[PDB]
């Protein structure tokens, strides 16, 4: 069982958008909950992301696919984004991360 | 893709060679040291061709295929020989079923200190590999990565003690400690494998949620769940004989933990500075973090909420996992087994109540059912610690000796009784709040070892019943037995 996160690297300019697409694979178990985390540049702690405003989640339990789109991109956003998936058995895994860089 | 090459690159030559040695010794428990050395060197030399070129012949074969072929080559040249005639995956399964915990092997007779120290000096590599082999073959379910840490501890003991005034005074005692720690660790590793091996993950995962939650109370449920998943993977691979995969996965977990300390525990700094084997061992033995400041009662979410049954029905394991996490994080003073009995009680009540027209009225006082369950181990510890404090270790052991012999082989009864006397000596010296976790958790190990010993030669019935009935109810089953 594994979670595939794409893209692992991204660079956008100010005012643009980013869509991170995660897939729960190699399992016979259904997808239950999804979690998105932000690890700031030069941070030793990841804080969970409250999906609101700019943050828009799209879930498809059949494909076992879940994606997060960030509407307006700003410099402040430059951070590592991690997706976490939990199956109905509680098997919990993380995608390899997305290192987004926002430039002007 | 060459798995062997990937494992070699990640583990490094030295660790790869040690792990291959342990793996072979844990299966070919009867074969001489020299036989194993030959096998290891051959495997390592081949791995190196794969490292240089993943496209080299046979480099793309699975580890089980390659390992079985290497072992099997020797075997053709009793029952072990039968496994060799099978094909993968049946062959691996066959070898796994043939890891006999005790087909008896004569106890180790250690050379004299002067001889050992000289051998250590003349050839540290071979000397240390020899010991790795001796321990591994005698303990087939010994957690591989841990054996590597013990090896570095044995190396340190010889390094320090061989240049001391009295070689024996320095060395012999350390060796005795390592031997004892080793047997204990091996017993714990057999308990974990037995759960995975028969029942599967849910039993192990339950234990893990409870233990990790007591240890990392500040961590969120999702984090604990993630850690249980990773730990289950490591443990599963080690238990089935996937030593390299397990070792690398354990290293990766320790790394993940260290890079996410702020989301796990404030007590990990010291460990995360250590060397790679010493770090994982430290993390594994890390003391419980302090629990969050003002934690609310579980009543609101697990008893009062209208969504109890809805949340339970939708994903039972998730809900129960959350119950276990919330209860455990709040109770580092409880044994893991007690916490598991509380979760089982909660599960049974919900399964019954949620079927009713008005579930809430039915499960409204569930927490009351917990009180008698909590008190039983508590009182049992109090009475036994009080009896130990009045008798002393020896007399205490003898009282236990008579008590258990009266209920249900003498050598086994002596050994278990002696160890039980030690539980007393170890645990009763600890403050009341820490007594349950050390006592019940260590007793569950001693009783599992007794079960294993009965299992090889089943002459008794009462013991097998208690042993295979319920893992969480092993001690109460056994404890409650009559003359």
């Amino acid at each position: 069982t594994r979670v595939d996160q794409t893209p692992r690297t991204a660079t956008r300019e100010t005012g643009e958008s980013l869509t991170i697409n995660c897939v729960l694979t190699d399992t016979s178990y259904p997808l239950y909950s999804t979690y998105w985390y932000r690890k700031n540049p030069g941070s030793s702690n990841k804080e969970q992301i409250s999906i609101s405003g700019r943050y828009v989640e799209s879930v498809n339990k059949g494909t076992k696919s879940f994606s997060l789109r960030i509407k307006d991109l700003t410099v402040a956003d430059s951070a590592t984004y991690i997706c976490r998936a939990m199956g109905t058995n509680i098997w919990t895994g993380d995608g390899a991360g997305t290192v987004l860089t926002v430039n002007h | 893709k060459s798995e062997v090459a990937h494992r070699f690159k990640d583990l490094g030559e030295e660790n790869f060679k040690a792990l291959v040695l342990i793996a072979f010794a844990q299966y070919l428990q009867q074969c001489p040291f020299e036989d194993h050395v030959k096998l290891v060197n051959e495997v390592t030399e081949f791995a190196k061709t794969c490292v240089a070129d993943e496209s080299a012949e046979n480099c793309d074969k699975s580890l089980h295929t390659l390992f079985g072929d290497k072992l099997c080559t020797v075997a053709t040249l009793g029952e072990m020989a039968d496994c060799c005639a099978k094909q993968e995956p049946e062959r691996n399964e066959c070898f796994l079923q043939h890891k006999d915990d005790n087909p008896n092997l004569p106890r180790l007779v250690r050379p004299e200190v002067d001889v050992m120290c000289t051998a250590f000096h003349d050839n540290e590599e071979t000397f240390l590999k020899k010991y790795l082999y001796e321990i591994a073959r005698r303990h087939p379910y010994f957690y591989a990565p841990e054996l590597l840490f013990f090896a570095k501890r044995y190396k340190a003991a010889f390094t320090e003690c061989c240049q001391a005034a009295d070689k024996a005074a320095c060395l012999l005692p350390k060796l005795d400690e390592l031997r004892d720690e080793g047997k204990a660790s091996s017993a714990k590793q057999r308990l974990k494998c037995a759960s995975l091996q028969k029942f599967g993950e849910r039993a192990f995962k339950a234990w893990a949620v409870a233990r990790l939650s007591q240890r990392f109370p500040k961590a969120e449920f999702a984090e604990v769940s993630k850690l249980v998943t990773d730990l289950t993977k490591v443990h599963t691979e080690c238990c089935h004989g996937d030593l390299l995969e397990c070792a690398d996965d354990r290293a990766d977990l320790a790394k993940y933990i260290c890079e996410n300390q702020d989301s796990i525990s404030s007590k990990l700094k010291e460990c995360c500075e250590k060397p790679l084997l010493e770090k994982s061992h430290c993390i594994a033995e890390v003391e419980n973090d302090e629990m969050p400041a003002d934690l609310p009662s579980l009543a609101a979410d697990f008893v009062e909420s209208k969504d109890v049954c809805k949340n339970y029905a939708e994903a039972k394991d998730v809900f129960l996992g959350m119950f276990l996490y919330e209860y455990a994080r709040r109770h580092p003073d409880y044994s893991v087994v007690l916490l598991l009995r509380l979760a089982k009680t909660y599960e049974t009540t919900l399964e019954k109540c949620c079927a009713a027209a008005d579930p809430h009225e039915c499960y409204a006082k569930v927490f009351d059912e917990f009180k008698p369950l909590v008190e039983e181990p508590q009182n049992l510890i109090k009475q036994n610690c009080e009896l130990f404090e009045q008798l002393g270790e020896y007399k205490f052991q003898n009282a236990l000796l008579v008590r258990y012999t009266k209920k249900v082989s003498t050598p086994t009864l002596v050994e278990v009784s002696r160890n039980l006397g030690k539980v007393g000596s170890k645990c009763c010296k600890h403050p009341e709040a820490k007594r349950m976790p050390c006592a019940e958790d260590y007793l569950s190990v001693v009783l599992n070892q007794l079960c294993v010993l009965h299992e090889k030669t089943p002459v008794s019935d009462r013991v097998t019943k208690c042993c295979t009935e319920s893992l969480v109810n092993r001690r109460p089953c056994f404890s409650a037995l009559e003359v």
